[PDB]
């Protein structure tokens, strides 16, 4: 696929560098990852991995 | 010195995906029909153009 | 599972539209209204969240 992008790391659309929890890890910078990638359904998927939210700690 | 810039525009509904009007054209139709025929004992019937 | 609404970054609002007309703090005020459905369903967007805390 396509690769997702916070403006200097292209990571995986649904594997940041804070993958997974990214709204747990960094919140505001979830927010501005909302900001940059609105254009992008794999960063949409990774929300969904937020969404149905699977963290580290939390087992779920 | 409290001010509000305010914006709006317009978009499509929620009915566009499924339930929508058609300003149609159409021009010089087509002749096509169906027969049932009786021959020889057979109630029989075709469709065709 | 389905736990979404920890993401609603806020749109608080103080609520023109409470009791009797005039203004109020209210977090169930209407925002947007669908009734386009031909069946008579109305598909109304309170300003709350229920469900997924
Ligand atoms: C054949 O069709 C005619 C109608 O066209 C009907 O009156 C008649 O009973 C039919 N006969 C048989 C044997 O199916």
């Amino acid at each position: 696929p396509v690769m997702c992008l916070l403006a200097n790391t292209t990571f995986p659309c649904s594997q940041p560098p804070c993958t997974p929890c990214c709204y747990e890890k960094e919140p505001e910078e979830t927010l501005r990852m909302l900001e940059d990638n609105v254009m992008r359904p794999g960063y949409y998927q990774l929300l969904q991995a937020s969404l149905t939210c699977s963290p580290h700690r939390q087992r779920r | 010195e409290n001010t509000q810039l305010s914006e709006a525009h317009v978009e499509k509904s929620e009915s566009c995906k499924t339930e929508f009007a058609s300003a149609y054209r159409a021009h010089t139709a087509s002749a096509s029909a169906k027969l049932r025929v009786l021959y020889q004992g057979n109630n029989v019937t075709v469709s065709a153009y | 599972n389905f736990n979404v609404y920890k993401a609603i970054r806020p749109y608080l609002a103080h609520c023109p539209d409470c009791g009797e007309g005039h203004s109020c703090h209210s977090p169930v005020a209407l925002e947007r209204i669908r009734n386009e459905a031909t069946d008579g369903t109305l598909k109304i967007q309170v300003s709350l969240q229920i469900g997924i805390k």
